[PDB]
This record gives C-alpha cells, structure tokens and sequence, in this order.
C-alpha cells in the first residue's frame, strides 16, 4: 500500500516581514522511501538548503525536514516543492505566511 | 565481556552426580554456552541458557542465575564416556563469545573386585587391577619411564581395570617404588 | 558439517600455510580460533557474512580469506613457534544473534620449529601378555609402546582380527617426555589392550598395534643422511 | 521522564538513489546511529555517541549490521517468493524498549511488509502474530526455535533498557534538558460572526505537551483542532489548538501547567 506525503511549511520563529528567520518543510506519513524535495523563492528553487537524513516512525512510514534561512517579506512567495511515486506530477505547497 | 570462572578440573565416581560451576563477569549478557570436548577432539554444543531456570536434555541439565551470573552443568548417572573437557562461554552485551579455560572432568570407575599385582610383560612392567583411589608417580631416573594410570573397559564382560605402565633400557619388584601402591599388591 | 585441513602439520620457522575450511551448512558466519593449554578458545579472525571479515583477539601473524559462502582459509605467513597450536574452523547460521551455537571443525595441529633435525617416527613394539596374569586373572593385558618420537603427532589404534577394536583398550591421553630436561624431548606413548586368558591362549587370534605418525611431506628437503622422517605407518603384531 | 531507544531496518527489493538496505536507531527523537548497503559503515548521528563510543564499537556493529544486511535480503526474496510477488518490495524491522516515568518498562519487536504489519511479538507470551497465511508460515518457522524467544525477552527486557539507561546518560546534557514553551492566544473573527481562537506554543523541549482550550474552567464539547508536534529545526518544537466561538488555553510540559484567559 502507498502513502502520499503530508506536506507542512512553517517558519522557525513567529514570522515578521523584515526579522531574519528559518523556513522549515517537514514531510512526513509517506510510503515508499524514495522522495525529492526543494525550497521555493517565487517559484526558483533555493540552493542552500538543510536537510536531515530520511526518518523512520513507528507506523512505518517516513518523514524528513527542510529548512533555509530567510527574511520574510510582502512580496516574495516561499514553497516546498514535492515530488513522490504517489504524485501524478510534483506538488507545490505554499508557506501560508505564519497565518 | 571480561572473565569467566569455572574449575580446572573435577573427580567424580562412575553412576554418581558431578556439578561443573561457570561464574561470570560481562559487559552485558545474550547467553551462556556448554561445549563438551572429547581429548583430541572438536568441541560440541551441549546446552544455551539465557532465562532463569533449569534445561534437562537426558543425564545432563543446565542451570542459570542472571542475578548471580552463574551457571552451572549437571551430569548424572556418571559413565566412563563423560570424562572430557567442559567448556563455558558467555555472548556479551556486543555478541563476542568469552571462553573460560574449561574443566577436565574425569571419572572415577567403582571397582567391585580389587586385585592389585605387578606383571612383567616380554621389557615392560604393567601395574594393573588396583582400586580407583590408588595414585601411580612419574620415575625419579631420566632412563626409568611410568605411565600415568589408564582405565579400559571390557565392555562384554562388563569389567573396568586401572594400570599404569614402566620400563627402560631394571626390574619389576622397584618399578613402582616412588608409589605407594597398597599392602597385598601381588608381585609374582 | 565443517570440514578443515590439514589434520597435522609440521612447519619450519619462516615457512608459510594455508588451512583450508568449508562448511555446506549454508550457514553465513565462519571464525577461525586457536586453542592452548589453561586458556579459553582465542578468537583469530572472523567473516559475519559472505564479503566482509575482520580481525579477533590474536589477530597478527595471521590473514583469512572469505573466499565464498562456504570457505574460510587461515594464513600463516611467516611461521613462528609462538604459532605452535591447535587451530579450530567453526561456523554458525548468523552473527549478532543470541542462541545460535558454534559448528566446529576437527581441528588442526600446528607445530613450528627452527629446523626439522629433530623430527622422528615412532619405534612401535608390542608387549605379550604375562603368563602371572592369565593364571592369576583369567585375562591377558598386551602392551604397545611407540617410542623416541618427534614432534607429538600420532594416532594409536588396536587392530583385532582385521578389525578396529575399542572395548578393552586405554592408550595415554598425553606422552611422556623422553628428556624431560631437554626443550626438544622426544616422547614415548603406551596403549593396553586387555582380553580374557581364552581368547589370548587360541594360536588364531591376530592382534595389531598400529601408529600413524604425521611427519614431514615428499616436498619438504632433506640433506641429513638418516632416512626422511615422513608422514607413515609404524605397527607391530602379535599372534595368539 | 519517559525515554524510549529503537532499531529500524528497511530493506528494499531492485532499487531505483535508493539503497538495498538502510538501519537507524533512535534514543527519544534523536537519531543516534545509522548504517547502508552503500556505505556499509554504522556511524554515530548525535556528537555525544560519538564522544562515548569507541572505535571498536563501531566497527564490531558494522560487521554484524553487514550480516543483517544479508540475512535482510534473503528474507525479503523469501517473503516475495511466497507472496509469488515480482518487482520492488520493501520490509521492515523495528526492535527497541521504553523506560517509563514511574520504573516499569516495555519491549517491542515488529516487521512490516511493503509498510503495512506484518508479525508482532508479544514477548510477555514469547509468540508471533501473523497479519495472514503468508505470515503464519514465517511465524510457525520462528516460533519452532524455543531459544531465540527466550533470546529476544532477555534482550527486550535486560540488554535494551541497560543500553537505554548508558545513552540517556552519555546524552544527558540534550535529553533530561527542559526548555520551557513560549505560548500565546491570538483572537480573529474569521468568516462573518465566526472568532477562531488560537493557542500557540513554541520553544519547547522535550516534543510532549499537552494543550487543551476549557469553557468556564470546565471541559469543552465543541470541536477543537489540534496542530502537530513538529520541529523547529534548532532542536526544540511548536504546537497549536484552535477552537470557534470565558476561555482559556491550558498547556502542561515537563511538570508545569500555565493557564492563558481569553
Ligand atoms: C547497537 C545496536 N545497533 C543496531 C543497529 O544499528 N541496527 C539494528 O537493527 N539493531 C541494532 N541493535 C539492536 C539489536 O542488537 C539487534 O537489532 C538484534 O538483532 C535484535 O535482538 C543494537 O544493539
């Protein structure tokens, strides 16, 4: 049986346009292993980006976080872009901006 | 992983009990071993104990104590066939087997009728028929030579004899002068 | 189960060997240990799996090969007399698993030496029976003594009629040292082989002392003028 | 407080990137080992095992994680052979304890085929559970060998909580640490005449909190919902509940309840 993956975008810090911050992509209750993930900058993927190794839970599924440093602001739009064997094509999951 | 104690060796009589103890002090525990090792042979997986209690597998049992790290071979009913090495081992907390040393158990056989003598055989001088308690020494001359003490088993008669063996390039009446052999020793 | 070579060997210092080990158990573990005299089995080298191998607790002198699933060769690389020992192939199922035991090998003796001037098969003789013992007992004891042999690499058996025979026999666990004060002693063995007065006193009984003595091999040079002290059988009879 | 340590293992049948084999082990949410087909080396994943372990530790475990590797994939190859199962497949093992706040303890042991249970042990029976047929063949193999049960309680219940008991102490410094969670209430009336009332909480270590909204002190009936526990990604977490509309939030970490009055 395959599970797609749970897909939350989040900053470190309660967000402020302006003030230096983490945004974090925590992927998770996915099933199988194999999985591609990258930070988004209107639409442009973001090259220093943190990652840890592939996790195991108890149910087992898998889960992984990425995170890149950042300094919110008005106009540019983050993203965690997502691709799985369960996807028919990647998935872009928008930061809702601390909301 | 560290030490593991059992005794060198061990005398028991032939249809008695004999209790071979092992003691153990490891980083961590995943089982103790028995290995019997016939002299001149492979050893040979006996009994694995990794819980409290006490395994029966025939005439032999194995006992364990994980809070006093102790373990300990039963063997009952004793035969002549039983006399070899015991070795205990331990896997630790990281699956290394530790080794103890091993212990020599060796078989008294009970004899019913003791006839110690003295032969000349043609030369050799053979000390047979003595009872199980008597102790044969090494020669005092580089040129006398003493066997220690054998035991055969004539096994369709049902009959078990000890004898010891001397010679050299001499006679059989001072052959077993440094052993104190027994009062009525037949020396024809 | 697990079969290992060679039985006996004799090597000079400085020689190189190969012990050979296989095992068609299908089993994935293989260990290679060494065991002396007042000390537990010494672990050499091991292979947990097919493709890996590492080294035990007395690993230097020494190199293996996990050649495949089932063999695990030993290495000697250059022969020591601290080598002198007698080595032991096991197998089991698996590694880092707790109740899986240990399948052992026959084993090996090893024994290193400076040089193999000293090397001797045994003189073998058999002892007959005392006529104070048939008379007094109504058994008769036969004696064999394989004497003046070097190094203690020998097999005893008894041969009746043909035939193998156990019951009545008892032969030395250990031999005796012929100079007890020299390093190089050569040794003595003695074996008994007890019969009731009848089966002696028949003139068609055939009794047969044989020793196998493992020595040197058609390969190993020899420039002393005494014959070559190979590898044969030495035995001595007795008619009834 | 409760700890728990915990050994995976994923095996996968032709691989696409992906390696054959993958074992991690875990002390709470931290990662503390890991070990591949394609490194074939287990290597510390925490500065304080690292700092406590010596090298022969980790190079004795490579070795036996190199026959579990192998032991992994013939078992895999077994278990498609009865399924009569062609292509990619993957299976999974999880092994590890949890010692409890008041001293008792627990032992687990479970394998999963293609991520779904596969056979459980219960260790306080010394038997399998088998999920179907395919399993039940497996389980009746197991279970024919007395000794590897008796194996497996001794390890569950002695050698797992020792090893457990060694880490908590090498990684004290991270894992009995408490940082306490900063938590606020943010009101908004959201669709016309419907306030939505949010409880938030960041901050906080260890990842357990509990946070709950109450009506005039008493417990609520209306529908609250919950936001995970996820990680900051500076080692401490975040944690949120939301209700719609006297209020008030009510967080418990490590021992210390704060109340937030709307
Ligand atoms: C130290 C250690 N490492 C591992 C490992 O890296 N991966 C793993 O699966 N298990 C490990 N274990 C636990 C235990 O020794 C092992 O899982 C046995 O097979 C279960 O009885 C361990 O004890």
């Amino acid at each position: 049986i395959q599970r797609t993956p749970k897909i939350q975008v989040y900053s470190r810090h309660p967000a402020e346009n302006g003030k230096s911050n983490f945004l974090n992509c925590y992927v998770s209750g996915f099933h199988p292993s194999d999985i591609e993930v990258d930070l988004l900058k209107n639409g442009e993927r973001i090259e220093k980006v943190e990652h840890s190794d592939l996790s195991f839970s108890k149910d087992w599924s898998f889960y992984l976080l990425y995170y890149t440093e950042f300094t919110p602001t008005e106009k540019d739009e983050y993203a965690c872009r997502v691709n799985h064997v369960t996807l028919s094509q990647p998935k872009i999951v928008k930061w809702d901006r601390d909301m | 992983g560290q030490n593991i104690d059992q005794p060198t060796e061990m005398t028991a009589t032939e249809g008695a009990i004999v209790q071979i103890n092992c003691t153990y002090q490891t980083s961590g525990f995943n089982g103790l071993f028995w290995y019997q090792q016939h002299a001149g042979e492979a050893p040979t997986f006996l009994s694995y104990n990794v819980l409290d209690g006490l395994e029966e597998k025939g005439r032999f049992s194995s006992f364990l104590s994980r809070s006093k790290g102790y373990s300990y071979l039963l063997l009952k009913e004793l035969q002549m066939k039983d006399s070899a090495s015991y070795l205990c081992a331990v896997k630790d907390s990281n699956y290394q087997l530790i080794w103890g040393a091993g212990t020599k158990l060796i078989i008294k056989p009970d004899i019913q009728n003791p006839d110690p003598a003295v032969y000349q055989l043609r030369s050799v001088c053979l000390f047979t028929d003595f009872d199980s308690q008597t102790n044969v020494s090494q020669s005092k001359d580089s040129d006398v030579y003493i066997t220690d003490k054998c035991v055969l088993d004539m096994r369709s008669m049902d009959f078990k004899s000890n004898s010891a063996v001397a010679w050299s390039n001499f006679a059989c009446a001072n052959a077993f002068n440094n052993s104190i052999i027994p009062e009525d020793t037949f020396f024809p | 189960g697990v079969t290992q070579t060679p039985k006996f060997q004799v090597l000079k210092t400085g020689q190189s060997m190969t012990l050979q080990c296989a095992q068609d158990m299908n089993h994935n573990s293989m260990y290679w240990y060494r065991q002396d005299p007042g000390m537990g089995l010494r672990l050499i080298y091991y292979s947990a799996s097919e493709g890996t191998t590492d080294k035990g607790e007395v690993p230097n002198g020494y190199n293996v090969s996990r050649l495949n699933k089932r063999e695990f060769s030993l290495r000697l690389e250059s022969a020591a007399p601290s080598q002198t020992s007698v080595y032991f192939c096991a197998s089991s199922v698996w590694t880092g698993e707790g109740s899986g035991e240990l399948f052992f090998g026959e084993g090996s003796r090893l024994t290193v030496l400076e040089d193999l001037k000293n090397v001797f098969p045994p003189e073998v003789a058999v002892f007959e029976p005392s006529e104070a013992e048939i008379s007094h007992t109504q058994k008769a004891t036969l004696v064999c003594l394989a004497t003046g042999f070097y190094p203690d690499h020998v097999e005893l058996s008894w041969w009746v009629n043909g035939k193998e025979v156990h019951s009545g026999v008892c032969t030395d666990p250990q031999p005796l040292k012929e100079q007890p004060a020299l390093n190089d002693s050569r040794y003595a063995l003695s074996s008994r082989l007890r019969v009731s007065a009848t089966f002696w006193q028949n003139p068609r009984n055939h009794f047969r002392c044989q020793v196998q003595f493992y020595g040197l091999s058609e390969n190993d040079e020899w420039t002393q003028d005494r014959a070559k002290p190979v590898t044969q059988i030495v035995s001595a009879e007795a008619w009834g | 407080r409760t700890h728990s340590l915990r050994y995976f293992r994923l095996g996968v049948s032709d691989p696409i990137g992906v390696p054959e084999f993958i074992s991690v082990g875990y002390v709470d949410s931290h990662p503390i080992t890991t070990y591949d087909s394609v490194t074939r080396q287990k290597e510390p994943r925490a500065p304080w095992m690292a700092e406590n372990l010596a090298p022969d530790h980790w190079e004795r475990y490579t070795q036996l994680l190199r026959g579990w590797q192998q032991m992994f994939k013939v078992e895999l190859k077994r278990l498609q052979r009865h399924y009569n199962h062609s292509g990619s497949h993957t299976y999974q093992r999880m092994i590890g304890c949890e010692l409890l706040e008041d001293g008792s303890t627990t032992g687990f042991l479970q394998y999963a085929y293609d991520g779904q249970d596969f056979l459980i042990f219960n260790k306080d029976t010394l038997s399998w559970l088998a999920v179907d047929n395919v399993a039940h063949t497996i389980k009746q193999a197991w279970e024919a060998n007395q000794h590897e049960l008796l194996y497996q309680k001794n390890w569950l219940e002695e050698e797992c909580i020792a090893w457990l008991k060694r880490f908590l102490e090498y990684g004290k410094d991270t894992l009995q640490r408490t940082e306490p969670p900063l938590v606020r209430v943010n009101r908004k009336e959201t669709f016309p005449g419907v306030t939505a009332l949010f409880c938030k909480a960041h901050g906080f270590y260890p990842p357990e909190i509990y946070m709950t909204w109450m009506k005039n002190g008493e417990e609520i009936v209306q529908e609250i919902d919950y936001g995970d526990i996820l990680p900051s990604g500076d080692g401490t977490y975040q944690a949120w509940a939301s209700i719609e509309l006297l209020y008030s939030c009510h967080v418990e970490h490590s021992g210390v309840h704060m109340v937030l009055q709307v």
